[PDB]
C-alpha cells in the first residue's frame, strides 16, 4: 500500500512562495494586538521587542516567578488507587501517526536481543596483543633498512672535483676549478 | 571484558513446559519528518515535536515492566532538536555494588 | 538554595488560538512543501533507534 | 515559555523568515568573491588583460585564435 | 540576540556556519589552482601575475587548516556535544566561549581584506624566511590573523580542560580526543607565538634573526614544533567522531575502550617530538636524522591499533540494520581512506625515500588524503549523526547514495594522479610544467571541476 | 532545589574587545593606539567585574576553575620564554668571538638578584598576612619602591649600552630576553596595584593568583641570569 | 535577608545586575558601530590608494 | 554537603535588625502565612521565652516543649518526604551507588519534573557493563534491556507543589494555644533590670510591642547615620 495516501488530506498544497504574502498585504513584521499574544508576531515568530529591545536578561519586565514559600507550581502525577495501593499511570506518547503521519501497521518485526559482544577472553587478548606487535615487527623490520640508507649518504667518500652552487632569485650560480 | 550476565542452570528451568521467548516487536513503528499543522502557531508547534521524541517511546513486556529508549552516550537523551537548557536535574549515573548498611533495613 | 534558580518549572499555557472573522483557524507559515510532480515512491529503511531498539524510517517523494 | 524550549525556535519549527537563508548563502557567495575579483583586477594591473588566452605566454601557430 | 548568545550549542552552530562560508573561499582558492594546471602555459593568471598564485596557494592552506578545518572538528561539534556528553549543562567559561567565535570571525575578515587592499603576494603556508620577511604588508596582515587565532584556540583549550573538574559521569573516547588535543594546543602554541613574533621583528622591528649568522633554520624548528602536533590536533578529534559513529550505528560497546584512550595519549607524546620529518633535505646531522626516522615510525603503532579497533566495530553488526545510511558510509569510508594516507606517510618518513619526495605533489596527495577526504569525511559524519540533535534541513544529505560514490570516485581522482606525479617530478607551488606531466595533471583537474558540481546537487 | 550552576545566557564585551583588537590593526595613527589601549584595560576590567559578581553563586568549584586556569596560563608563560631561550641557544656557537662587548657578570646580576630577592620577601609578607587575616599598609609602597629601581636601572643599562641590535644576533637576544622579563614586571604592576584586604579571604582567587605569579618572575629571572650575565 | 526576594541574581544576567548603568553601558557602545564602520572602511581605502589600486584601468589606457 | 560553600553568618543567626517591628501581629500569624524572616523570629521569640524561663521547663511536655523552639516532631510521612529531600540534595553534587535493583526493589530515582535521565551499568565485576542512557519517566517500571535492572521514578510531589523544608512543616505541624504577649512581657522583666539587658531579643520585641523606641536605650538604637 502507499502510506502517503493516508495522510495526504492533512497535507494541503500551499499558496505563497515561503510561506508569507508580500508585506503590502499582510504585515508580518509588526507585533500581534490579539491578546495574550503580545510577545508574538502576526505571523507568530517572537517579536524583536520580547527576545532584544526588552529582553528579560538584561531587566525589563523583572518578575520574579518562585513566591513567598520558595515554590513553583508542579502538575502531579495522574493518580489511582486499586488493589489497596495507590498507583501512578504514566503518560504514554501519542500515535506516532498524529506526530508523523504514517499508519502504525504491517510494521517490520526487530526483536529483542542483547548487546553483541565478543567473547573467549583468551583469544580476544591475543588478537589484542597482535594488534600492537605485528605494526611493531613491521616497524623494526624497516629500522635496520633505515639506519643502513642514512650511513651511505653520509659516507666519507674520497672526492677529487668540487662543485660550487648558489641559488639567487631567480637562477643558479656555478662555480668550478678551472683546469691550469 | 564484558560478556553479558553470568547465567546459572537453575535460573533457565521454566515453569510450564509451552514458555517461549516472547515475540514482542521492539520496532518502534514508521516515522519521517515531524509533520506540524498549519494551524499550530509557535507554541503549540513546539508541544507537538516534544510529543515525537524516540527517546521517550518504550517497549512494554509481558510483566508490565517497560524497555526504554537506550543509548550508550547522553547526546541521544535531550530533546531532539536540543532544547536551550537540557539537564535541569542531573542525570545519574547508577553504580552497583555489594555494600549494605544495617540502617536501611527492619526486622 | 531557597530562592536560587528552579530546577523544574512546568510549561505556561499555549497563548490563545486564533479563528479568522469567518471561524476558519489562522494558519501560520509552515516550510514544509508539498512539491509538485507525478512521483510517488515511498522508500522504508530500518534505523537505529538506540540500542535495543529500530524504527522503520519513511522517505515519501511528494 | 513554550515558545523560548528549543534554541532557534523559528527556524526548528520551520516558521522562520527565508530572508535568513539568503543572507547565509549570500555571505557565502561573497566570501568565494575574495578569491575570483583580485585575480581579475591583478590580472588586469599587470598586463591590461582580465583573464589570458590560453597559451598566450607561449608561442603560437599563425592559425591559432 | 545573535551576537551575544553565549549558549555553549548556539556557538557550536556558529563554528560549523561560519566553517562553511570560508569553507567557499578555501574551495574556490582551490578551484584556481587546478584549473590553472590543467595544462602547460598561462590559463587564468597571467605569467606577469604570478605573484597572484603564490598568494593562492598560501590562503588556500591557511584557511583551510586554520579557520576551516580546525574550527569546524575542534570548535563545531566539541561545543555541541561535549557539555552534553558529560552530564553537565552548559560549558564552563560562557563567556569565553563566545569571544572565541567572534574573534575567529575578525581575523578572517582581517585575511580577506589584506587579498583585497595589500599587494598579493605568497610565501607557503608555512611562512618559510627569509622570502617572509622580504615580502610586502600582506605577510605581516596573515601574521595577525594566525596570531589572532592562535588567542582563539588556546582559549577554547582552556575552556574544554575545565571540564575535568566538572564532568558528571564518565570520560568517554571522544571526550579524551579533545582533552588530548587540548593538551596538544597548550603545550604548541606558546611555542608558536614565540616564533611568530621573531618573524615580526625582522618585518618590523630591524631583528637580523634571519641573515647571514642567523641560522634560518632555526625558524623551521620552532614552526614545526608546533607544525606537526597541528596536523595530529586537526585529526585527534576526528578519531573520536569515528569511534561515536560506529559504535552508535552498530549497537556495539567500544572494544578495547582504555586501549582507544591510550593510543590517543601516545599518539599526542609522539606527535610532540617528531616535527623535524620536515625538515630532511636541509642537512641534519646523521644521528639526529636517524632518531626522528626511528620515532616517526613508531607512531604508526598506536595509530594502526585504532584502526583495527574500528574494524572489529564494524563487523558482525545486524544485517537487518540499514546500512546505506550516509554517516555511517562516511565512517567507513574513513578507515580506507586513512589508511591510504598514513600508509604514504610511512614511505615518506624514510629518508632516504623522501629525499625524492620532498617538495612534490607527493606531499601533497598524502595530506590530502587525510585532510581534505578524511577530515573532511569526519567532520561531515559528525554533523549528519547529530542531524536530528542539531535540527538542520532543507538538504538532502542522510540518504544519499549518490552523493557518497560520486564524491569518494572523484577525489580519488583529484589525488591518485598526484602521488604518481611525484615520481615524474612535478614540484609543489608551481604555476607552470614540463609538457610531458600534463596527462596525470589534465586527469586531476576534471575530477576537480566534477566535486564542486557534485556540491550543488545536496541542496 | 537550584540548578547546579547558574547560567549565563548573554555578554556584549566579547564584541567590544575583539572589535578594540581590530582597531590596532586598522589605525591610521599611533595615537590612536595608545586610547585604544585604554579602551582595552578598561573592559577586561569589566570582565573582572563580571568574575568578582559571580561569587552571589556560591559555587564551590568555581575557586577550582580559575585557580587551574592561571595554572595554564602560567605553563604559557614558561613555555613563551623557552622559545626565547631556544632561540638563544641555537645560535650559541656564534657567540664570544665576535668584536662586541658582553655584559659583565659583577654590577647588574647581583643588584638584581638582591632587588628581585627582596621583591618576593614581600610578596611573601603578603602572603602570610592574608594567611593571619591581617595587614600591613607598608608594605604595597615597598613593592612600588622596589619597581621604580628596577624600571630606573633598566632604562639606563638601555641607554648607555655601546651595541645595538642591528649587531649581531647575540645583542637582539639578549635585549629581547631582557625586555620579555621587563614586560612580565610590568604585568606584575597592573595586577598589585589594586591590593588590598578583603573580608571573605581565603576564597579570593586573587591572592593566590598573585603569589604564583610573582614567583615565576623571579624564578625566570634566575635562568636569565645564569644565561646571559654569568 | 528574604531568600526569596533575590531571584534577580538568576532572572537577570551578571552583565545587567546594574539596571540602567549597565544597559547605558551596552546602549553607548552600540551608538559606535557606524562610526566605526566609517573609521574601518577609510582604511581599507587608505590601503587601497596607497597600493595604486584605482589606477588598475589608468595605467593602460 | 561537600557542594556547599562556607556557612554564612545568617546561617547562624540573623541580626536582630530584621525583627518585624509589628511584633503583636507577628505572634498571631499562622503558621503558614509567615514568611522565612517572620517565622524565623517567631520561633526565636517563643522558643526563648520558654527557655529563659527555667521554672516551668520542668512541667513541660516534650511535645510542648518542641512547640515553643519550633521543632517539628517525626512521624513516618514527615520523615519519608524529609528523607527524600536529602537523598535529592545529596545527589546533586555526589555519585549515585547503591544496590542492584529488582522488582521487589526497584532503584529510586528521586526527581521534581516528570523525567530524570539515568544510566544503567549493571552489576558489579563482571556484570558491569558500558553506561547505557535511559530516560526515566513518572509511571513506569523501566528494564534496562541488558542486565535487567529495574529502576523507577519517585517524585517529590504534594499538591502541586515540590517537597521542601517548609512544605513539611506546614504540612504536618499544627499551630498549638495562641503565644501570649504576657509571657514576653514576664521573662523580659525576669533578665532585663537596671540597664542590664541579658535578654536582648525580648527587650527589642517588647518595645515593638509598646510602640518603638519607649524602652531605655532604644531611640538610640533605633537612630542610624546611613
Ligand atoms: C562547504 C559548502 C557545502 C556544505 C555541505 C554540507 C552542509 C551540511 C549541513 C550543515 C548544517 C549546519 C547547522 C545548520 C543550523 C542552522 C540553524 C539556523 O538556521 O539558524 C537560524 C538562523 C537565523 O534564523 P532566525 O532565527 O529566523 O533569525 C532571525 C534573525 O535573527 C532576525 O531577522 P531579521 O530579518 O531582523 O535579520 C536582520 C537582517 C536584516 O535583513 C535585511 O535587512 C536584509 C536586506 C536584504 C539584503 C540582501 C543582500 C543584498 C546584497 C546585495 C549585493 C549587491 C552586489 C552588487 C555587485 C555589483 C557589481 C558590479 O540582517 C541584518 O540586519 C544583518 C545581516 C548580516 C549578515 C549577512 C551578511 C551578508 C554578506 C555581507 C557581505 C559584505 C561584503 C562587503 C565587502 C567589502 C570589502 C571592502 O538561520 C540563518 O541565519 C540562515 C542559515 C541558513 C543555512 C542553514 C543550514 C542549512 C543546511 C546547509 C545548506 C547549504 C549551505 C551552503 C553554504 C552557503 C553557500 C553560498
Ligand atoms: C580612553 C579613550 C576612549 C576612546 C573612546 C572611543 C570609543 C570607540 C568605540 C569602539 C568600539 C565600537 C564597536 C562597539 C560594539 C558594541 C557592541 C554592543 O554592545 O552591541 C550591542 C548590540 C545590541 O544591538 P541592539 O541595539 O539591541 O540591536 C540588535 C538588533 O536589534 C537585533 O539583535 P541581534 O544581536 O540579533 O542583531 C545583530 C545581528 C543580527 O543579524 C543577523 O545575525 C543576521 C542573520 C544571520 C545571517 C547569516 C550570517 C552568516 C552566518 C554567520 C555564522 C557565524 C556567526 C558568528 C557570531 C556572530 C559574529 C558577528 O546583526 C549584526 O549585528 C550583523 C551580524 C553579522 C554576522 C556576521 C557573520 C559572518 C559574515 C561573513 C561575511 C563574509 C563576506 C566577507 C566580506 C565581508 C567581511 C566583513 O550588538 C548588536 O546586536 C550589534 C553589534 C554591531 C557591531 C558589530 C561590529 C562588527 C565589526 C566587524 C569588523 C569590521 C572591520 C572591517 C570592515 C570591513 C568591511 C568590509
Ligand atoms: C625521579 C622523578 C620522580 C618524580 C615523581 C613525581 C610524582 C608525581 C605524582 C603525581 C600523582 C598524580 C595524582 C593525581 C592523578 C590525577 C587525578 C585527577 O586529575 O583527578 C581529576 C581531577 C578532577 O576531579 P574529579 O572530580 O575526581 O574528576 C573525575 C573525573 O573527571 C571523572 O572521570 P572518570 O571517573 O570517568 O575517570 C577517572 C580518570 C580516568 O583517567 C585516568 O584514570 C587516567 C589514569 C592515568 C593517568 C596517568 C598516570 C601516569 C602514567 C605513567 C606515565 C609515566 C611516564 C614516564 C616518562 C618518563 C620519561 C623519562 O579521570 C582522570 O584522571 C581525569 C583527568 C585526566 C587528565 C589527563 C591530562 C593529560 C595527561 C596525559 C594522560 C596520561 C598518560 C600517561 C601515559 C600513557 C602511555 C602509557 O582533575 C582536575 O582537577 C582537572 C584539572 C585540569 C587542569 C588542566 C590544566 C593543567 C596544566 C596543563 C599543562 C600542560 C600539560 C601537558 C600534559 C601532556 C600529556 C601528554
Ligand atoms: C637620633 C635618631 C637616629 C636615627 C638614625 C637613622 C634611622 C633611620 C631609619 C630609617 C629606616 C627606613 C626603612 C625603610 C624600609 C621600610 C620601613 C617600614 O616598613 O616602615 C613601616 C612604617 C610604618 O608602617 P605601617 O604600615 O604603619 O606599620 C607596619 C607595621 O605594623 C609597623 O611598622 P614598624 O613600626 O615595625 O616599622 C619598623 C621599621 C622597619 O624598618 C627598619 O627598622 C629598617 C631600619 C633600617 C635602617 C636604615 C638607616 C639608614 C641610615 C643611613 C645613613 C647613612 C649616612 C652616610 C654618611 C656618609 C658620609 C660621607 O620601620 C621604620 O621604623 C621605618 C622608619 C620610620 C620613620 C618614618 C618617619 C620619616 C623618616 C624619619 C627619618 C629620621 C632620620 C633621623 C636621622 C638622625 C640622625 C642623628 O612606615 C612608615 O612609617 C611610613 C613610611 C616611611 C617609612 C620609611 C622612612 C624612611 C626614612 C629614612 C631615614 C634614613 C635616611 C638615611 C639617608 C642616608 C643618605 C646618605
Ligand atoms: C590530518 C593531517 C595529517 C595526519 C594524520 C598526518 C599523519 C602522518 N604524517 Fe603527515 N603531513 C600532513 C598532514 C598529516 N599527516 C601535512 C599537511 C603535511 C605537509 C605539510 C607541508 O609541507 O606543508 C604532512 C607531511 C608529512 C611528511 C613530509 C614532510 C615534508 O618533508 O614536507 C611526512 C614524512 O614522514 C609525514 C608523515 C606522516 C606520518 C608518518 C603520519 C602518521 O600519523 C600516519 C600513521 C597511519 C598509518 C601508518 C595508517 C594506519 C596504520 C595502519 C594501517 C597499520 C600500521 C601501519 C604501518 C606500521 C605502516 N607527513
Ligand atoms: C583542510 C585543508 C585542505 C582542504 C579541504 C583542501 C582541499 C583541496 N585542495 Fe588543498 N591544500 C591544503 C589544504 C587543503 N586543501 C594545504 C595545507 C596545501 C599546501 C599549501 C601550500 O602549498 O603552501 C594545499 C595545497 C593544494 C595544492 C597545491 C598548490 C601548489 O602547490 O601549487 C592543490 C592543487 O591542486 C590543492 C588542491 C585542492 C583541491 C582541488 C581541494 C578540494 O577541492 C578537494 C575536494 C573538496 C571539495 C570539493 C570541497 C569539500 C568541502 C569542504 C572541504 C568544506 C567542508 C566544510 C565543512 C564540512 C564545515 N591543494
Ligand atoms: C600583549 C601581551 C599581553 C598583554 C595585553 C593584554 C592581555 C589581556 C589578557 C587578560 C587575561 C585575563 C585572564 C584572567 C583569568 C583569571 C581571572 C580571575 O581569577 O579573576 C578573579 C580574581 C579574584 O576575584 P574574586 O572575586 O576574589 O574571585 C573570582 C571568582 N571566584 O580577580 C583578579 O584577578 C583581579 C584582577 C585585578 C586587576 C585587573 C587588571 C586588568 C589588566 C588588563 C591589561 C590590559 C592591557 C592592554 C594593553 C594593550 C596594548 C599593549
Ligand atoms: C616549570 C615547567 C618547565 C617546563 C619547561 C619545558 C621546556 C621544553 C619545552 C619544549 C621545547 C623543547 C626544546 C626544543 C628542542 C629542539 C632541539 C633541536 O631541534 O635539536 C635538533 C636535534 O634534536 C634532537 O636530537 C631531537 C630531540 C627531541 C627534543 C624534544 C624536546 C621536547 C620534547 C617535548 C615533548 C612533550 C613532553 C613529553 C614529556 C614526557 C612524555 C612521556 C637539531 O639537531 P641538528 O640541527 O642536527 O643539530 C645538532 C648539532 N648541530
Ligand atoms: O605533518 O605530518
Ligand atoms: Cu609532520
Ligand atoms: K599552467
Ligand atoms: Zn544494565
Amino acid at each position: 500500500k502507499s502510506y502517503y495516501d493516508d495522510f495526504k488530506d492533512r497535507l494541503k498544497p500551499g499558496k505563497y512562495t515561503q510561506g508569507r504574502c508580500p508585506q503590502s498585504e499582510g504585515d508580518y513584521r509588526q507585533e500581534s494586538k490579539t491578546i495574550g499574544r503580545e510577545h508574538l508576531n502576526d505571523d507568530g515568530t517572537r517579536s524583536k521587542r520580547y527576545t532584544v529591545k526588552e529582553a528579560d536578561a538584561l531587566g525589563y519586565h523583572y518578575h520574579p516567578p518562585i513566591d513567598k514559600k520558595g515554590q513553583v507550581y508542579v502538575k502531579g502525577p495522574n493518580t489511582v488507587i486499586e488493589r489497596g495501593q495507590t498507583w501512578i499511570k504514566g503518560y504514554e506518547l501519542p500515535s506516532m501517526e498524529y506526530t508523523y503521519g504514517p499508519k502504525q501497521e504491517d510494521i517490520p518485526f526487530y526483536p529483542r536481543v542483547k548487546l553483541n559482544v565478543w567473547g573467549n577472553y583468551n583469544l580476544v587478548m591475543k588478537v589484542e596483543f597482535l594488534f600492537f606487535y605485528l605494526p611493531t615487527i613491521i616497524v623494526f623490520g624497516i629500522c635496520i633498512p633505515v639506519y643502513t640508507i642514512n650511513f651511505a649518504q653520509e659516507e666519507v667518500i674520497y672526492t677529487t672535483m668540487t662543485v660550487k652552487v648558489t641559488g639567487r632569485q631567480w637562477y643558479w650560480v656555478y662555480e668550478v676549478e678551472s683546469p691550469t | 571484558i564484558y560478556e553479558g550476565q553470568t547465567v546459572q542452570e537453575s535460573e533457565l528451568i521454566p515453569q510450564e513446559d509451552d514458555w517461549v521467548i516472547e515475540e514482542t516487536n521492539f520496532c518502534l513503528g514508521r516515522n519521517c519528518y515531524v509533520r506540524f499543522r498549519e494551524e499550530d502557531d509557535l507554541a503549540r508547534r513546539a508541544l507537538h515535536q516534544m510529543d515525537s521524541q524516540l527517546n521517550k517511546m518504550h517497549t512494554r513486556l509481558r510483566d508490565g515492566t517497560v524497555i526504554p529508549y537506550m543509548s550508550f552516550h547522553p547526546d541521544e537523551m535531550v530533546d531532539r532538536p536540543a532544547p536551550i537548557h537540557t539537564f535541569s536535574e542531573k542525570p545519574l549515573l547508577k553504580w552497583t555494588w555489594d555494600e549494605t548498611y544495617e540502617e536501611a533495613y527492619d526486622d | 538554595r531557597i530562592g536560587g534558580p528552579p530546577v523544574f518549572m512546568q510549561f505556561p499555557p499555549p497563548p490563545p488560538k486564533e479563528y479568522l472573522a469567518d471561524g476558519t483557524p489562522k494558519t501560520y507559515p509552515l516550510h514544509q512543501p508539498v512539491f509538485d510532480h507525478g512521483y510517488t515512491w515511498e522508500h522504508w529503511y530500518m534505523t537505529n533507534a538506540g540500542v535495543f531498539h529500530t524504527v522503520y524510517y519513511g522517505e515519501f517523494a511528494k | 515559555n513554550l515558545e523560548d524550549h528549543f534554541d532557534l525556535a523559528e527556524y526548528m519549527m520551520k516558521m522562520h523568515n527565508p530572508m535568513s537563508e539568503y543572507l547565509y548563502w549570500i555571505a557565502g557567495f561573497v566570501s568565494g568573491l575574495h578569491g575570483i575579483l583580485p585575480l581579475l583586477h591583478s590580472n588586469y594591473y599587470f598586463s591590461g588583460m582580465f583573464l589570458p588566452r590560453d597559451n598566450d605566454n607561449t608561442q603560437l601557430c599563425d592559425d591559432s585564435w | 540576540f545573535y551576537i551575544l548568545v553565549n549558549n555553549n550549542k548556539r556557538i557550536g552552530i556558529y563554528y560549523i556556519k561560519l566553517s562553511i562560508i570560508i569553507g567557499i573561499l578555501g574551495i574556490v582558492l582551490s578551484y584556481i589552482i587546478r584549473v590553472e594546471l590543467y595544462n602547460s602555459g598561462n590559463r587564468i593568471i597571467k605569467y606577469d601575475n604570478v605573484n597572484y598564485y603564490n598568494m593562492v596557494i598560501t590562503l588556500h592552506g591557511l584557511l583551510m587548516i586554520f579557520y576551516i578545518i580546525m574550527p569546524g572538528l575542534y570548535g563545531g561539534i566539541p561545543l555541541y556535544i561535549l557539555p552534553i556528553l558529560s552530564v553537565i549543562t552548559d560549558i564552563v567559561l560562557p563567556r569565553i566561549n563566545n569571544i572565541s567565535i567572534i574573534i575567529v570571525l575578525i581575523s578572517y575578515i582581517v585575511v580577506i581584506n589584506s587579498i583585497v587592499i595589500e599587494y598579493n603576494i605568497g610565501t607557503g603556508w608555512t611562512l618559510y624566511p627569509p622570502l617572509s620577511i622580504i615580502g610586502t604588508v600582506i605577510v605581516n596582515m596573515i601574521l595577525y590573523g594566525l596570531i589572532i587565532i592562535g588567542i582563539s584556540s588556546i582559549i577554547s583549550a582552556i575552556n574544554f580542560m575545565n571540564i575535568l573538574i566538572v564532568i558528571d559521569g564518565i570520560i568517554y573516547v571522544y571526550i579524551w580526543s579533545i582533552i588530548i588535543t587540548s593538551v596538544l594546543l597548550i603545550i604548541s602554541l606558546p611555542i608558536l607565538n614565540g616564533i611568530l613574533l621573531m618573524i615580526l621583528s625582522d618585518i618590523y622591528f630591524n631583528s637580523i634573526y634571519f641573515i647571514l649568522n642567523g641560522d634560518v633554520v632555526l625558524y623551521q624548528h620552532l614552526f614545526w614544533y608546533f607544525g606537526h602536533p597541528e596536523v595530529y590536533i586537526l585529526i585527534l578529534p576526528a578519531f573520536g567522531i569515528i569511534s561515536i559513529i560506529l559504535s552508535v550505528l552498530n549497537n556495539k560497546i567500544i572494544f578495547g575502550m582504555k586501549s582507544m584512550i591510550l593510543a590517543i595519549i601516545m599518539i599526542s607524546i609522539l606527535g610532540s617530538i617528531v616535527w623535524a620529518h620536515h625538515i630532511y633535505t636541509v642537512g641534519l646531522e646523521l644521528d639526529t636524522k636517524i632518531y626522528f626516522n626511528n620515532l616517526t615510525l613508531i607512531i604508526s603503532i598506536p595509530t594502526g591499533n585504532k584502526i583495527y579497533n574500528w574494524i572489529i566495530l564494524y563487523i558482525g553488526s545486524y544485517n537487518i540494520l540499514y546500512n546505506g545510511y550516509q554517516s555511517l558510509i562516511f565512517s567507513i569510508m574513513f578507515i580506507i581512506i586513512f589508511i591510504i594516507g598514513g600508509i604514504t606517510g610511512i614511505i615518506i618518513s624514510i629518508d632516504i625515500i623522501d629525499i625524492g619526495l620532498h617538495d612534490t605533489y607527493y606531499i601533497v596527495s598524502h595530506f590530502h588524503y587525510i585532510l581534505s577526504i578524511g577530515a573532511v569525511i569526519s567532520l561531515l559524519a559528525g554533523i549528519l549523526l547529530l542531524k536530528d540533535i542539531i535540527g538542520y534541513y532543507n538538504v538532502i544529505i542522510k540518504i544519499n547514495k549518490y552523493f557518497g560514490l560520486l564524491l569518494f570516485i572523484n577525489i580519488n581522482i583529484i589525488f591518485t594522479p598526484q602521488f604518481i606525479i611525484g615520481f615524474n617530478v612535478m614540484p609543489r607551488r608551481i604555476l607552470e610544467y614540463s609538457d610531458n606531466i600534463i596527462v596525470w595533471n589534465l586527469i586531476s583537474s576534471i575530477g576537480s571541476i566534477s566535486t564542486i558540481l557534485i556540491l550543488l546537487s545536496i541542496f | 532545589f537550584e540548578l547546579n550552576i547558574n547560567i549565563i545566557n548573554y555578554n556584549y564585551l566579547g564584541i567590544i574587545i575583539t572589535v578594540i583588537i581590530s582597531i590596532y590593526i586598522y589605525n591610521n595613527s599611533n595615537i590612536i593606539s595608545v586610547y585604544n589601549s585604554n579602551l582595552l584595560l578598561i573592559n577586561i576590567n569589566i570582565w573582572m567585574k563580571y568574575n568578582i559578581l559571580d561569587m552571589l553563586n556560591l559555587n564551590v568549584l568555581d575557586y577550582k576553575i580559575l585557580l587551574w586556569i592561571v595554572v595554564i596560563i602560567i605553563s604559557n608563560e614558561i613555555l613563551l620564554f623557552v622559545s626565547f631561550y631556544w632561540i638563544y641557544y641555537h645560535n650559541y656557537i656564534n657567540y664570544y668571538h665576535v668584536n662586541i662587548l658582553i655584559l659583565n657578570s659583577y654590577n647588574i646580576v647581583y643588584n638584581n638578584i638582591i632587588l628581585l630577592t627582596l621583591l618576593s620577601t614581600i610578596v611573601n609578607i603578603k602572603f602570610y598576612n592574608y594567611i593571619l587575616s591581617y595587614y600591613k599598609y607598608i608594605l604595597s609602597y615597598l613593592i612600588y619602591y622596589n619597581n621604580y629601581m628596577f624600571n630606573n636601572k633598566i632604562i639606563l643599562e638601555y641607554k648607555n649600552n655601546s651595541n645595538y641590535t642591528n649587531d649581531s644576533v647575540y645583542m637582539t637576544s639578549y635585549f629581547y630576553i631582557i625586555l620579555l622579563h621587563y614586560i612580565h614586571i610590568y604585568d606584575s604592576i597592573i595586577l598589585i596595584v589594586v591590593y588590598n584586604y578583603v573580608n571573605y579571604k581565603n576564597i579570593n582567587n586573587y591572592y593566590i593568583n598573585i603569589n604564583i605569579y610573582y614567583h615565576l618572575i623571579e624564578v625566570l629571572y634566575i635562568v636569565i641570569s645564569i644565561l646571559l650575565y654569568l | 535577608i528574604d531568600p526569596t526576594k533575590n531571584q534577580w541574581r538568576w532572572c537577570v544576567d551578571p552583565a545587567w545586575y546594574g539596571g540602567m548603568r549597565d544597559k547605558a553601558n551596552m546602549d553607548m557602545y552600540r551608538l559606535m558601530v557606524y562610526p566605526f564602520f566609517g573609521y574601518a572602511l577609510l582604511y581599507l581605502h587608505s590601503r587601497f590608494k596607497q597600493n595604486d589600486k584605482y589606477n588598475v584601468f589608468a595605467k593602460w589606457r | 554537603y561537600r557542594h556547599w560553600h562556607r556557612m554564612s553568618e545568617d546561617d547562624w543567626a540573623l541580626p536582630l535588625d530584621s525583627m518585624p517591628e509589628d511584633v503583636k501581629t507577628l505572634m498571631a500569624t499562622p503558621q503558614t502565612e509567615r514568611g522565612f524572616v517572620e517565622d524565623y523570629w517567631y520561633n526565636r521569640i517563643r522558643g526563648e521565652a520558654t527557655l529563659l524561663d527555667p521554672e516551668a521547663l520542668p512541667s513541660k511536655s516534650y511535645i510542648a516543649l518542641a512547640r515553643d523552639m519550633g521543632l517539628q516532631i517525626v512521624d513516618e510521612p514527615s520523615s519519608h518526604m524529609m528523607g527524600l529531600i536529602e537523598l535529592y540534595e545529596y545527589l546533586r553534587g555526589a555519585s549515585f551507588v547503591g544496590p542492584f535493583g529488582t522488582i521487589e526493589n526497584p532503584v529510586l530515582v528521586p526527581a521534581v519534573g516528570q523525567e530524570r535521565v539515568v544510566a544503567c551499568t549493571g552489576g558489579v565485576g563482571d556484570e558491569e557493563h558500558f553506561t547505557l542512557w535511559f530516560r526515566c519517566r513518572e509511571g513506569f517500571m523501566y528494564r534496562c534491556g541488558e542486565c535487567d535492572q529495574i529502576f523507577m521514578l519517585v517524585r517529590l510531589y504534594y499538591e502541586d507543589r515540590y517537597w521542601t523544608q517548609t512544605l513539611v512543616r506546614d504540612t504536618f505541624m499544627s499551630d498549638g494555644d495562641m503565644f501570649d504577649l504576657k509571657t514576653l512581657e514576664r521573662v523580659h522583666k525576669m533578665w532585663n533590670k537596671d540597664e542590664m539587658v541579658r535578654w536582648e531579643v525580648g527587650y527589642w520585641a517588647q518595645d515593638y510591642v509598646l510602640g518603638k523606641g519607649v524602652l531605655p536605650g532604644m531611640v538610640e538604637e533605633h537612630t542610624r547615620v546611613n
